[PDB]
């Protein structure tokens, strides 16, 4: 199963 | 006495002819000693023809009439010497010595009458041309500067933009070149008023004033042009430094607004992880972002310090205009309230990440306690089946000795029933928590289920088989 | 027959106990061969507990009840073998061979019931999370683009200036960066709609449409953003090339307007010259200016060719705005009518210069004819006086021989009177023309006047002196 | 006597 979960982009 | 009457009619001739030219000499002497100049040049032009008619028409007869009376005397006194008659003495002062003195004073009166009229009309000629050239030059430059002072006073630029101020400055630049071309015009008019002052114009009273008024206005124009340039160059350098701040504002406003608007989606983004490493990797990436919060907060303060600088510029230089950015659609309120929403979402993401970490830990806790029992019950049943398999074949021909061991194994199984029920609970709890991936054990509840179901089926089987073998043997 | 009644109550036990588990086996077989999935995940969660209660509560008794009936059969058929009684045959199909086939088909029905529910809830779990993540992502990006298309269509820039167009372009630049950050948002939503298509969501009918509508709008935004940039970059390059012409216009308009306004004063400037070289030098400088008229006319045409270029730009590119110069206060009408006034003044200056040349020539003509007579009459009188001076002393003692020469000189003077009158006319004409500076002669009318007045006074003197000397000698 | 008379400036 693929992962669609996203993480906030650090500055 | 015939000749005695001839001399009486010749001596009265000299007496009458002397009064004829002495009444002329006494009427022209006050006229010759005039030397009072006239105002117009045309009046002195006529006064020169008046002297000309005297010199070519009235003096030529009197020159001859001077020596003609002398001719008559130097003959009449020789007649009264031949016939020795009493000498002639003229009445009152009509004598030869007396008439010479009248012509000596008349020729002494005109010792510069022609030279006075000539250098008076010589001066007059220059005064008449300079008078009209002054009126010509002082009116063309009077009219030029009509309104020039009021236009220089205009304070229109107080609400103008950098475009309108630069355009205004280029218009003002052109007027400066227009002004420069008229320096030689007022220089000329100042010299015409000085030459009309030296030559003594009758109305030099009004020229000294009419020229000083024009020269005084020129002094006002010089300073006024540099004072409006001083205001235009100041307004140009204030709006120029405001634009440098409005471009630098928009330059860093969009990258930050894109980062902020992007981070709001990622702070709420839903997820589902079934590994303890799967959740850990999210916390790894979230705590990396948590580290770039003072890094971007410092950038946020820097960007606001640029829009606070443009309000400081309008305040310090008192040039009240709109401090709004015409380059960026990102307001100071947007940067205050959007940041507060991003800081508000961080404990939400921390709370929701840790609650899923607690779930993954509880799921792995259940996996570990299920595997501990499965990897003990599974091999216990496989060893209890092999004990029965060995105890159900051959051994002592006595069935009663195998019937003892069979009923012993039976007790061993009864005592183990509770330990199986344990697994049914922990299995129910694993699937109740929605877990199915156990890496620690190879056996599932079904593999234990069939082992136990086989174990009871095959104990009663071999027990009943020994019970029939005990009875069918008497 | 005491044991004969015991077997009747034990054989009906197997017949009743077989129907007890066969009515259970026939009621659970259609349930076990269900495999029809439910819509919600919670329904399959319960359906797994329904199977769990069957596996840990209703199958364990029936497993034991299967071999328990076999236990009773493998003992009852040994009882009817010891006391050799008729063998038991079960009614209809409640036999040992028959019951084994019911459990063989029941255990064949559940050969994947646990594995079907697990991988149906495994699929269902992903569908339930992806469904809410799709609704979350497609609404946050739906709302983002509300009005985005209509704002991109705005044709506001059609009447904007180079300032407003560059400012608009910087605002549009920022929206392009905002757009770029949402490429990964629509990329994600396209993949969520593909994973919800593969996993077969019950409402994937409306997701395929709701996702294609969002992806279709994205295609519109890509092109629309480049079409508005194409219009803003065109408007920026049209007003940029109009400003290059408005600055170059003002650059050469002021120097030319200053030259034209300056030349109008110099074309009318009054003057007064008393030398034939004085007037000549003015014609020398005026004809020098007459030579820089095609030179400045060529510049005038060049300056007008620049304001005709800005009207050509608005016409060719159809961007109807004010073709007025906001840098120069010099209009095209000013350059047409001011030039006409300068060309109109040139024949006026030529006419007034040549009329003064004619005056100076006429004044020099009079100077030349006066000097020709003065430098002939002056020396004639000085030689006639010296002739009389020599003829009035000693010579022949005879007075009559000197009286002949004196009356001869007298005739010479009478014949010369007309020649003197000539000079009086030409002298009057010289001063009537306002000339007094004669360089060709040393004598003025007065110097000739006194010479002639002396000449007549001293002829009559020496004639009368010889007449008295003739009489006072007898 | 001084000369005040002016001439047009050639371009």
């Amino acid at each position: 199963y693929k992962s669609f979960n996203r993480t906030a982009m650090p500055y | 006495s015939a000749v005695n009457q001839e001399n009486e009619r010749l001596m009265e001739e000299y007496e009458r002819l002397a009064s004829e030219l002495l009444e002329w000499i006494r009427r022209t002497i006050p006229w010759l000693e005039n030397r009072t100049p006239e105002k117009t040049m045309q009046a002195m032009q006529k006064k020169l023809e008046d002297f000309r008619d005297y010199r070519r028409k009235h003096k030529p007869p009197k020159v001859q009439e001077k020596c003609q009376l002398e001719i008559n005397f130097n003959t009449l006194q020789t007649k009264l010497r031949i016939s020795n008659r009493p000498a002639f003495m003229p009445s009152e002062g009509k004598m030869v010595s007396d008439i010479a003195g009248a012509w000596q004073r008349l020729e002494q009166a005109e010792k510069g009458y022609e030279e006075w009229l000539l250098n008076e009309i010589r001066r007059l000629e220059r005064l008449e041309h300079l008078a009209e050239k002054f009126r010509q030059k002082a009116s063309t430059h009077e009219t030029w500067a009509y309104g020039k002072e009021q236009i220089l006073l205009q304070k229109d630029y107080e609400s103008a933009s950098l475009t309108e101020v630069r355009a205004l400055l280029r218009k003002h630049e052109a007027f400066e070149s227009d002004l420069a071309a008229h320096q030689d015009r007022v220089e000329q008019i100042a010299a015409i008023a000085q030459e009309l002052n030296e030559l003594d114009y009758h109305d030099a009273v009004n020229v000294n004033d009419r020229c000083q008024k024009i020269c005084d206005q020129w002094d006002r124009l010089g300073t006024l042009t540099q004072k409006r340039r001083e205001a235009l160059e100041r307004m140009e350098k204030l709006l120029e430094t405001i634009d440098q701040l409005h471009l630098e504002f928009a330059k860093r406003a969009a990258p930050f607004n894109n980062w902020m608007e992007g981070a709001m989606e990622d702070l709420q983004d839903m997820f589902i992880v079934h590994s303890i490493e799967e959740i850990q990797s999210l916390i790894t990436a979230h705590e990396q972002f948590k580290a770039t919060l003072p890094e971007a907060d410092g950038e946020r303060q820097s960007i606001m310090a640029i829009q606070n600088e443009v309000e400081k510029v309008i305040q310090s230089y008192n040039i009240r205009i709109s401090s709004s950015n015409p380059y960026s659609t990102v307001t100071m309120d947007e940067l205050r309230t959007k940041w507060d929403k991003v800081k508000q979402l961080v404990p939400i993401r921390d709370q929701s990440l840790q609650e899923e970490l607690a779930r993954q830990h509880a799921n792995e806790r259940l996996r570990r306690q299920f595997a501990a029992q499965a990897n003990a019950i599974g091999p216990w049943i496989q060893n209890k089946m092999e004990e029965i398999a060995r105890s159900s074949i051959q051994i002592t021909g006595a069935l009663e000795d195998q019937m003892n061991q069979l009923k012993q194994y039976e007790h061993n199984i009864i005592n183990y029933k509770n330990n199986i029920d344990k697994l049914e609970g922990d299995h129910q709890l694993i699937q109740e928590a929605l877990v199915f991936d156990n890496k620690h054990t190879n056996y599932t509840m079904e593999h234990i289920r069939v082992g136990w179901e086989l174990l009871l089926t095959t104990i009663a089987r071999t027990i009943n088989e020994v019970e029939t073998q005990i009875l069918t043997r008497d």
